[PDB]
C-alpha cells in the first residue's frame, strides 16, 4: 500500500508539468483506467485523492490535447460512469471529495459533447464489444445506419475486419472473444438488414465466409449468432 | 462451412443465370430493333415505289 501510494504521488508530481503529463498520456492509454480501478478498489482517502489528482492532471487544460485526452478517457476507460459512482459514494476526506466532484463535472462536460456514435467508434477502434446498449437499441441502429455506410462503408469495412480478426482468434474461443464475436455478428446482421448495400461489400470482403466459419463454432452462442446472421443474409 | 460455400457458388451461378437471363432480354431487345428495321425497310421500299411512280 505504501509503495502504491508513493508511486501515485510520483505519477501526480510528474503529471503536474503539462508536457510530462501529455507525454505520459500517450505512453499508456490504459493508465487512466488502471488508476480509476485502483482508486475504486482502494479505500484509503489519501490514495484516492492522489489518484483523482493524477486523473485530473491528465485531462487538465494545461496538458496538450486536453479535450482529446478527456474524450478518449471517457470513451475507453468509462470515466463518466466511474466518476458518477464516485460522486454518489461518500468520501470522508474533503479534498478528495472536492477532487472527485471536479473530475465528475469534467467528465460530464466531456460526455455532453460526445454521443453514442463516438462511443461506438471508440469501441470499434479498441476492437472490444460486450453487447453494448447501442447494439441492442433499434433506434440507434436506425439512426446510425447511414453513418455506417458513409465513407464507402468505412464502418462496415472496419466491422468486417474485426469479425475476420475474431474468426482468426476464434481458435482460442475465450469468453471475451466469444462475446466480441457475437456482438460483431449482431452488428453485421443489423447492417445487412438495414441499408443492404453493405451486404455486397461484406460478401466481397469475406464476411459471408466468416459467418459460415462461425456457424461451425463450438460455442452455442456464437453458433446461434452466426445462424441468425445467415438467416438475415439469405434465409427466411 | 464447406456446404455454405457451395451454396454461395449456387447463388453466384443463379446470379450468372440471372445475368444471362438479363442478357437474353437485352439480346431480345437487340433482335427487336432488327425486326423493326425490317418492317421499316418494307415501308421504305413501298415509299420508294410511290416516289418512282
Amino acid at each position: 500500500i505504501q509503495l502504491q501510494y508513493h508511486s501515485l504521488l510520483l505519477i501526480w508530481l510528474l503529471t503536474f508539468n503539462p508536457v510530462f503529463a501529455n507525454e505520459l498520456v500517450q505512453k499508456y492509454l490504459s493508465d487512466f483506467l488502471d488508476l480509476l480501478k485502483l482508486v475504486k478498489i482502494t479505500i484509503k482517502e489519501k490514495v484516492s485523492r492522489l489518484c483523482i489528482s493524477i486523473i485530473l492532471q491528465c485531462c487538465s487544460t494545461r496538458v496538450k490535447q486536453h479535450k482529446k485526452v478527456i474524450k478518449q478517457l471517457l470513451l475507453l476507460g468509462n470515466a463518466l460512469p466511474t466518476v458518477q459512482s464516485l460522486s454518489e459514494r461518500k468520501y470522508s476526506d474533503e479534498e478528495l471529495r472536492q477532487d472527485i466532484s471536479n473530475l465528475k463535472e469534467i467528465l460530464e462536460n466531456e460526455y455532453q459533447e460526445l454521443t453514442s456514435f463516438d462511443e461506438y467508434v471508440a469501441e470499434l477502434d479498441s476492437k472490444l464489444l460486450c453487447w453494448s446498449p447501442p447494439h441492442v437499441d433499434n433506434g440507434f441502429w436506425s439512426d446510425n445506419i447511414d453513418e455506417f455506410k458513409k465513407d464507402n462503408y468505412k464502418i462496415f469495412r472496419q466491422l468486417i475486419e474485426l469479425l475476420q480478426a475474431k474468426v482468426r482468434n476464434g481458435d482460442v474461443n475465450a469468453k471475451q472473444e466469444k462475446i466480441i464475436i457475437q456482438v460483431a455478428l449482431n452488428d453485421i446482421t443489423h447492417v445487412v438488414e438495414l441499408l443492404p448495400e453493405s451486404i455486397d461489400v461484406l460478401d466481397k470482403t469475406g464476411g459471408k465466409a466468416d459467418i459460415m466459419e462461425l456457424l461451425n463454432h463450438s460455442d452455442s452462442r456464437v453458433k446461434y449468432e452466426a445462424l441468425k446472421a445467415t438467416q438475415a443474409i439469405i434465409g427466411y | 462451412n464447406g456446404i455454405a460455400t457451395l451454396l454461395q457458388a449456387e447463388k453466384e451461378a443463379h446470379e450468372i443465370v440471372s445475368k444471362a437471363r438479363k442478357y437474353r432480354q437485352d439480346k431480345l431487345k437487340q433482335a427487336k430493333t432488327d425486326a423493326a428495321k425490317e418492317i421499316d425497310s418494307y415501308k421504305i421500299q413501298k415509299d420508294k415505289e410511290l416516289k418512282e411512280f
